[PDB]
């Protein structure tokens, strides 16, 4: 159904290929062109993951794994059953990826509104896409792509991460970190303003922007104001994104030693004394 | 000569406070080159004396 | 092309803002000395203000800056006062944490009896600041949800340190002080007890973090793709829902068919963000008190993969295809 | 602006002249690029205050 | 402890049946929380819909709103729901986009669509008018960036409408909201205002693409040229974002 | 003429006291630069 | 001495809050390297003794 | 004798309170440091008195 | 004639004697809890 | 004359008598404290 | 030198001696520190060498 | 004249007169335990 | 000379405090560059005398 | 007649004076501690 104030923002228009064909409503879903593609691939990619599990033995969602084939397949294709579904699925997952950000453009068009949210997705796609085909075509192999189970994925980070003896000496994976525990740290902070001044103490006027600006100046000594939050905040999660996926694609393609190795540089400086 | 017109263009306060800082790390600098080398390093050098 | 709101195209500076008051007088504590800075005025708020300075402030700053010469000065006195070596080694010195021969009891200066007393300092200063966040929301009548997120980061940093060492019955299940070194600690800390991936609640946790991450990057989009209807005042749009307020629910309820409002975003935004430290910290300290190996735990749960190829490189390739020859 | 954005682009200059004269006459890649990354902040940074 | 319950259901196993119960809660409490706008769900005809989802209505939560403005209770009817929209329903039927009548930037709907806020201007913690232009703004002045007082303003098609003349700023926050544009006699009469992010700030012109040269005119006005209410702001801000889909019908139609 | 703001007399004055103090300490500079080159010269 | 005029340049409150924290820091302090000792420590002596 | 002035400049209810906890942690931390040692503990001491 | 928390001279007086009297009985009980202890296993 | 806190001269005269009798007291039971200690075990 | 007090004109009191306690103070724990940390000047250790 | 903070050259002259007595008895101390200490343990 | 035309462009308050701050860190760096060097440790120094 | 802190020409000696006493006082122990660390322990 629609909403109390829905029914004004529906109009016509705003599609960026298909026109009026697939422009309507399915529930509260906006169906596109590209929801037409997004439809069709997440439900061949699902149904693959299921017939997959049927033929590995178990439905049990824990334990259920489509792996990739091995390295000796290089970058061709593989049988269906010895990782060849891994491949169409992921085909699809690319399809339906693109698709689904594809079709946020469709709606925040017709909104009129900015393209920021298809933006923050693609650099999430971007990341998807470094560690499931950029990383396996630099090492040749599509077996080099993690695969798609719940536990399954966890085992693939786990020999990834120790195949470089050490994965916290990673000067990307360094980098990136600090990202995610600052853009929780960020979140925290940002959703606990909003939330405070919003809902003061029982019996007592809610506070306006000025009185949560003053806060960190009180606390911190310094405050980002109410639009730099936002702006930064998007700022640190793309930047955690993007990092993530420059700590992975030179793991391999442009450093195949351990990662403590890579600080040799800094410890034989010529500058240091011997 | 007439180089005295260079105040006519630099302001006084703002460069004094950058001579400052500069003459003093380029003093630091050279002082750490001279301990770097074996030849000049008169902590090490007093060691070796006496000894 | 439009203009994205990421960078400010002007920026106006009036007079500084010394912040509002009410009868609890914050402004007999405040520094009232002001700095402008227009680099970071390019993407926030252009004005370094006054900062509020109680006692919570200054016992935590004394008490921090305690904690931070006592194990910097540590480091220092390691490599013998070499202040080259100390820099080059920056990052890999630390102040190890008592040997486990000590149990609970207080060891050697020089075999983590620095550690002890430097870890009193810390704790005191992590404290007074957390008194420090409810002192100044109390004075200025807002909601303790600045206090209460916080006291959920101090929840693990309580466990990681304080309450699960004293669990164990050693204080040499703490975190050595260090760059490197706690990376160190980090890692030997998921072999010693398994794999702590598969931790139910480092799992658990994770998906509080990425949601952190996931949720902040879908709010901080949200409010610029909508910040021409104004939607980066929302305080007011949560008092009198504007344009920007429908356009950014029906965004998302036409993308995934559920939204939420102004106000409810944030309740979603401080529950991730609070949860990821909440979890983790009762893994960590189920970690070793109960369970002591944790793939085995998923072994005997059944969520264990389990693969049925050779594990040999020699099942796979050989030693002259590889090298070529 | 339009100046501290320059001087900003001859820091990133002077620091690509630094990894490459380093790499010259020995150090390393890595080794130059610190240097060359240090060079771009403190030159690059003092010339856009020094002068506006 | 290393012993088990039952079975293999230790203390570990035990904590996390606890988040779970724990996490059900909280998934419905805050998706109730996110109801108190916008519910009743309603249908196309503007009746209430068979379906209501499966979480309740949240209880009652009240604002004590400041500056004397009473309180506001947020489950309930919704002041600022807009009557004698503009549009027809393109289907018998739901789900199908609706055609305006009009037109769309005219009329407020789709992307130009506002909403009814109170017709008050939004102030600041002393209770003065939050946004003012800066020739009330005593010492304030722009300090980085391109001043774009003065500056020719150039439309979405090229046009030149006039030369900004003042600019409206947030001395709360000191930031920047709105650009005065003075209209030319041949687009325009008076003064019209553009919020900071639909214009782009050049060297020597400010841009705003959203809105062609002849829709310059029929920009809302402020009824005092020293303060603006918030309905006269979100109607201003929705005018040129509607102007992003209904200037042309090349923008309307799909791009391939 | 003067972007400092400052007149043609007062620069004339500024820079005398300046050499003054540049000869002293380029003095005591070259004085010890003598007793370096003496205790372990460097050519 | 004059030494009254002390409390003239000082704030009363200030000086006997940070006085009574500061105190009690140092008590713990000066306890905690007592115990870290092997001849201090009266908690082993007394369990030598026995 | 006369520090009975000592309410005059310090709030009872902050003091309190303050004075209150820190009873609690000392006698907490106190009663924990004691368990720790061998010969104080007494219920370790306690079995081994049953033998 | 002074006070930085507005409490007068005599409120003062009688809120040190009450204070004092919880005090000395809450040194009482540990004085005589040390004094116990010291029996059970003296640390001296 | 000088009062950057607001008390009189005569007040602060008064405060300080009190605060070194406090002191006094806090450092007699200090030193019989350290002398009982140094009795029992000298760290010279 | 007998005119040293027109420092207190330049100097605000209030903020010099509060910064002066602390210098003093964290001074003092230095030296503490440094000697416990030799084998010859810590005081601990040499009176269970004489034990 | 020259008052950055409000104090007179009158007022400032006892204010150091104090301060320099309180200076050298915070210094006789430690010249007497530097004494007592390089006959413990002397450093040279 | 006439050097005392310094205080005219440089300010009294700001320039005392980053002296005071330059002296005492300089002080502490050249103290630490000795007790890093074998022969002039007087802390080490004393303990090789006592053996 | 020039000034950039508001100071003025005839105190500015005045400050100039005692500065001027504080770094030879400074620098007289300084040549002192320096004279009786080379006797110590020469460098040169
Ligand atoms: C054509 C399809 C193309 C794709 C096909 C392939 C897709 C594959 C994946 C499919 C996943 C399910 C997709 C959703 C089904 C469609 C939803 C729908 O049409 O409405 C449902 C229908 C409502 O009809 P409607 O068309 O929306 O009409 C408007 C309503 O009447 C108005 O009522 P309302 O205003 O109150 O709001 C209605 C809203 C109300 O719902 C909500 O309020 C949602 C709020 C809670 C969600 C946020 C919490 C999750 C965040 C943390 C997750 C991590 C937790 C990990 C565990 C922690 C430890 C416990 O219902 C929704 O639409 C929400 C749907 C999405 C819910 C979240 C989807 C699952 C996310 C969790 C992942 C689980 C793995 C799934 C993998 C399955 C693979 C087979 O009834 C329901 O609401 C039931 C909810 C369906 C739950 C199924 C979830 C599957 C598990
Ligand atoms: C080999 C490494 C192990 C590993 C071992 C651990 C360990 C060990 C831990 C985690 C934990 C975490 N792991 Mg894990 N983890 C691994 C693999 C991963 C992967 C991955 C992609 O592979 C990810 C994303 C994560 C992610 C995470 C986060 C979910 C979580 C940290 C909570 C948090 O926010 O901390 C933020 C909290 C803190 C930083 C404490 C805050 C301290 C206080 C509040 C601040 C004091 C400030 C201080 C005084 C300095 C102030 C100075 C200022 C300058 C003034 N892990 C592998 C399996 N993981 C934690 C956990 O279990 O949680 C349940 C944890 O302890
Ligand atoms: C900036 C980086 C961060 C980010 C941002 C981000 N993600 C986003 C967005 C943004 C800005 C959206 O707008 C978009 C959205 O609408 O979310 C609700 C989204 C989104 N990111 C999501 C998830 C997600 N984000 C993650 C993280 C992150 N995304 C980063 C922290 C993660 C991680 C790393 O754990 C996950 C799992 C979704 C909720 C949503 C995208 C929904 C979507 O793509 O829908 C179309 C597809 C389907 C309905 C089903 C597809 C099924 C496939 C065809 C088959 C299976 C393929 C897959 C590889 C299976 C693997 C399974 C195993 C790994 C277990
Ligand atoms: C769990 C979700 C996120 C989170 C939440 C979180 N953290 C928080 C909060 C919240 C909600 C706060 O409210 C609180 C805060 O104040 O934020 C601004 C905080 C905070 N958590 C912080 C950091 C932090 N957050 C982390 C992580 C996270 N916490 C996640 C990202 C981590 C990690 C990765 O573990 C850290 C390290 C702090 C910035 C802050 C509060 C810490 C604090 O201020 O403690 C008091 C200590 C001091 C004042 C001094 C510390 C030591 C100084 C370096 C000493 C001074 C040195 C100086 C050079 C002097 C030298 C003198 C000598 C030369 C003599
Ligand atoms: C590595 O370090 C190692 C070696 C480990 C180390 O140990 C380093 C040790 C180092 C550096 C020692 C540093 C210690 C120093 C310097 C000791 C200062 C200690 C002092 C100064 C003690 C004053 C106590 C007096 C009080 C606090 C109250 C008096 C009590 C009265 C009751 C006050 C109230 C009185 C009134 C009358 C009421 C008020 C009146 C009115 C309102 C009218
Ligand atoms: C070996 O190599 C390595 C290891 C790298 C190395 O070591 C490199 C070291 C190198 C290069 C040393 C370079 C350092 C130099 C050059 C520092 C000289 C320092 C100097 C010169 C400063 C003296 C200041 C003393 C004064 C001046 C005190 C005055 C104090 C008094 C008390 C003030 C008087 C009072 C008043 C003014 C009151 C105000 C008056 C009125 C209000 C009227
Ligand atoms: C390893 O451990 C190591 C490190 C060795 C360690 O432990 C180090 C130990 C260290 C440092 C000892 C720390 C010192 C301590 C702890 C001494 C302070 C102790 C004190 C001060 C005792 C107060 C007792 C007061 C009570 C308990 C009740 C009196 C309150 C009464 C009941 C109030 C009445 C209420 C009223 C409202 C009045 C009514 C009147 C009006 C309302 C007018
Ligand atoms: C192997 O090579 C390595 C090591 C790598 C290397 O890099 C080699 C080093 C290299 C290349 C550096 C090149 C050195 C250079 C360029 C030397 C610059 C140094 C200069 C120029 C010295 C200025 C001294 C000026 C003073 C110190 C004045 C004293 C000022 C006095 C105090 C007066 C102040 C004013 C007043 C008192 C009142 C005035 C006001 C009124 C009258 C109103
Ligand atoms: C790596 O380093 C190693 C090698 C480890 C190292 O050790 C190197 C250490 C190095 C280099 C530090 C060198 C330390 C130095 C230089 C510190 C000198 C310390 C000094 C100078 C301070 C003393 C005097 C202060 C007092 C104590 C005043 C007494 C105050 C009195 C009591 C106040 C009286 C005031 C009033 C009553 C106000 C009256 C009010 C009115 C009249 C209104
Ligand atoms: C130039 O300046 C000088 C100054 C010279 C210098 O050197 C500069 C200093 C330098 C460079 C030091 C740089 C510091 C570094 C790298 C430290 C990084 C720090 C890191 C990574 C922290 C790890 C995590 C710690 C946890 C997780 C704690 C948890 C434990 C907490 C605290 C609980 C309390 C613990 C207790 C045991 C309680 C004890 C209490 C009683 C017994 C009552
Ligand atoms: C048997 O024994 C035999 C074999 C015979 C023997 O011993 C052989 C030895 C022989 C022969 C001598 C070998 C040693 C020698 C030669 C020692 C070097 C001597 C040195 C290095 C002299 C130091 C003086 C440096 C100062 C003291 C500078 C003062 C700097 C001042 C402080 C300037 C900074 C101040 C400012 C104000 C500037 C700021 C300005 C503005 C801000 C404008
Ligand atoms: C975003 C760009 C993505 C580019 C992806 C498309 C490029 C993929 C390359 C596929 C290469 C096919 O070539 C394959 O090479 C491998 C190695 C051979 O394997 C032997 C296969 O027999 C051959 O089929
Ligand atoms: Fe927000």
């Amino acid at each position: 159904a629609l909403l109390s104030f829905e029914r004004k923002y529906r109009v016509r228009g705003g599609t960026l290929i298909g026109g009026d064909l697939f422009d309507f409503w399915v529930g509260p879903f906006y169906v596109g062109f590209f929801g037409v593609t997004t439809a069709f691939f997440a439900l061949l990619g699902t149904i693959l993951i299921f017939w997959g599990a049927s033929q590995q033995g178990t439905f049990n969602p824990w334990l259920i794994n489509i792996a990739p084939p091995d390295l000796s397949y290089g970058l061709g294709m593989a049988p269906l059953m010895e990782g060849g579904l891994w491949q169409i699925i992921t085909i699809c997952a690319i399809g339906a990826f693109v698709s689904w950000a594809l079709r946020e453009v469709e709606i925040c068009r017709k909104l009129g509104m900015g393209y920021h949210v298809p933006f923050a997705f693609s650099v999430a796609i971007f990341a998807y896409v470094t560690l499931v085909v950029f990383r396996p075509l630099l090492m040749g192999a599509w077996g080099h792509g993690f695969p798609y189970g719940i536990w399954s994925h966890l085992d693939w980070v786990s020999n990834t991460g120790y195949a470089y003896l050490h994965f916290h000496y990673n000067p990307a994976h360094m980098i990136a970190v600090t990202f995610f525990f600052t853009t929780t740290l960020a979140l925290a902070l940002h959703g606990a303003l909003v939330l405070s001044a919003a809902n003061p103490p029982k019996g007592e006027e809610v506070k306006g922007p000025d009185n949560e600006d003053t806060f960190f100046r009180d606390f911190i000594g310094y405050s980002i104001g109410t639009l730099g939050i936002h702006r930064v905040g998007l700022l640190l999660a793309l930047n955690a994104g993007f990092w993530s996926a420059v700590c992975i694609i030179i793991s391999g393609p442009v450093w195949t030693k351990g990662w403590p190795e890579w600080w040799n540089w800094w410890l034989e400086m010529p500058i240091w004394p011997s | 000569s007439k180089f005295y017109k260079i105040w006519l263009i630099f302001d006084p306060r703002r460069v004094f406070v950058a001579q400052g800082v500069f003459l003093f790390l380029l003093a630091a600098m050279i002082h750490l080159v001279l301990l770097s080398t074996e030849h000049f390093n008169w902590f090490e050098l007093a060691a070796a004396n006496a000894a | 092309p439009e203009y994205q709101n990421i960078f400010t195209q002007v920026q106006v500076q009036g007079p500084a803002e010394l912040g509002v008051d009410n009868e609890n007088n914050l402004t007999e504590e405040r520094t009232t000395g002001t700095g402008f800075s227009q680099l970071i005025g390019w993407i926030g708020n252009a004005q370094l203000g006054p900062i509020y300075l109680g006692w919570f402030g200054i016992i935590s700053l004394v008490t921090g800056t305690l904690w931070f010469n006592i194990v910097g000065f540590n480091m220092l006195s390691q490599v013998g006062y070499s202040i080259p070596e100390f820099i080059r080694q920056l990052f890999w010195l630390a102040l190890e944490p008592p040997s486990p021969e000590y149990g609970l009891r207080m060891p050697p200066l020089d075999d983590g009896g620095w550690f002890i007393i430097a870890s009193f300092f810390l704790l005191v200063s992590v404290i007074s600041w957390w008194l420090r966040s409810y002192q100044l929301a109390e004075m200025h009548k807002m909601g303790k949800h600045v206090a209460w997120a916080f006291a959920a980061a101090i929840w693990l940093f309580l466990v990681l340190g304080l309450f699960r060492p004293i669990l164990m019955g050693s204080w040499s299940e703490a975190v050595p002080y260090g760059i490197f070194p706690h990376l160190d600690w980090t890692t030997a800390f998921s072999i010693r007890y398994g794999n702590l991936y598969y931790n139910p609640f480092h799992a658990l946790s994770i998906v509080f973090l990425y949601g952190s991450v996931l949720l902040f990057a879908m709010h901080g989009a949200t409010i610029l793709a909508v910040t021409r209807f104004g939607g980066d005042r929302e305080l007011e749009q949560i008092y009198d829902r504007g344009t920007a307020s429908e356009r950014a629910g029906l965004f998302w309820r036409w993308t995934m068919g559920f939204n939420a409002t102004m106000e409810g975003i944030h309740r979603w935004a401080w529950w991730f963000a609070v949860l990821t430290p909440i979890t983790g910290g009762i893994g960590i300290l189920l970690t070793g008190t109960v369970v002591d190996n944790w793939f085995l735990w998923a072994v005997e749960h059944n969520f264990a993969p389990d693969y049925t190829q050779d594990y040999g490189y020699e099942a796979y390739t050989t030693y002259d295809g590889f090298l070529g020859r | 602006m339009t100046c501290t954005i320059t001087c900003w682009g001859i820091g990133v200059l002077l620091g690509i002249m630094t990894t490459v004269g380093l790499m010259v006459v020995g150090w390393s890649f890595l080794q130059g690029a610190f240097m060359g990354v240090l060079a771009w902040l403190i030159v690059g940074g003092v010339l856009a205050v020094a002068v506006c | 402890m290393e012993e088990t319950f039952f079975g293999n259901f230790d203390l570990a196993s035990l904590s996390l049946w606890l988040f779970y119960g724990f996490f059900a809660l909280l998934i419905y409490y805050l998706q109730t929380e996110n109801m108190r706008e916008g519910y009743p769900l309603e249908d196309d005809d503007g009746n209430t819909a068979a379906n209501q989802g499966p979480f309740p209505l949240p209880k009652e939560k009240t604002f004590k709103l400041q500056h004397g403005r009473g309180e506001l209770t947020l489950p309930g009817e919704d002041v600022q729901r807009r009557d004698n929209l503009a549009l027809r329903k393109t289907a018998h039927g739901n789900g199908f986009p609706m055609e305006p009548t009009g037109d769309p930037m005219l009329d407020g709907v789709g992307p130009a669509s506002w909403s009814k806020r109170r017709d008050v201007p939004e102030l600041d913690a002393h209770g003065h008018p939050k946004i003012v232009p800066m020739s009330a703004a005593e010492g304030f002045g722009v300090s980085a960036g391109t001043d774009p007082r003065g500056l020719p303003v150039m439309a979405g098609d090229g046009e030149i409408v006039g030369l900004v003349s003042d600019m409206w700023i947030d001395e709360a926050e000191q930031l920047v909201r709105y650009l005065e544009i003075e209209l030319d006699p041949e687009w325009g009469d008076g003064k019209r205002l553009v919020q900071r992010e639909m214009v782009r700030i050049k060297s020597d012109r400010v841009k705003v693409r959203s809105i062609y040269g002849k829709h310059f005119k029929n920009v809302p006005k402020t009824k005092s040229p020293n303060q603006v209410t918030l309905l006269e702001e979100d109607k201003i801000m929705a005018y040129y974002a509607g102007g992003t889909l209904y200037a042309d019908e090349s923008r309307l139609e799909p791009q391939l | 003429l003067s972007f400092t703001g400052l007149t043609d007399e007062q620069a004339q004055e500024l820079h005398s006291v300046y050499m003054s103090g540049l000869w002293l300490f380029s003095a005591v500079a070259v004085v010890a630069h003598l007793a370096t080159f003496i205790w372990r010269p460097w050519f």
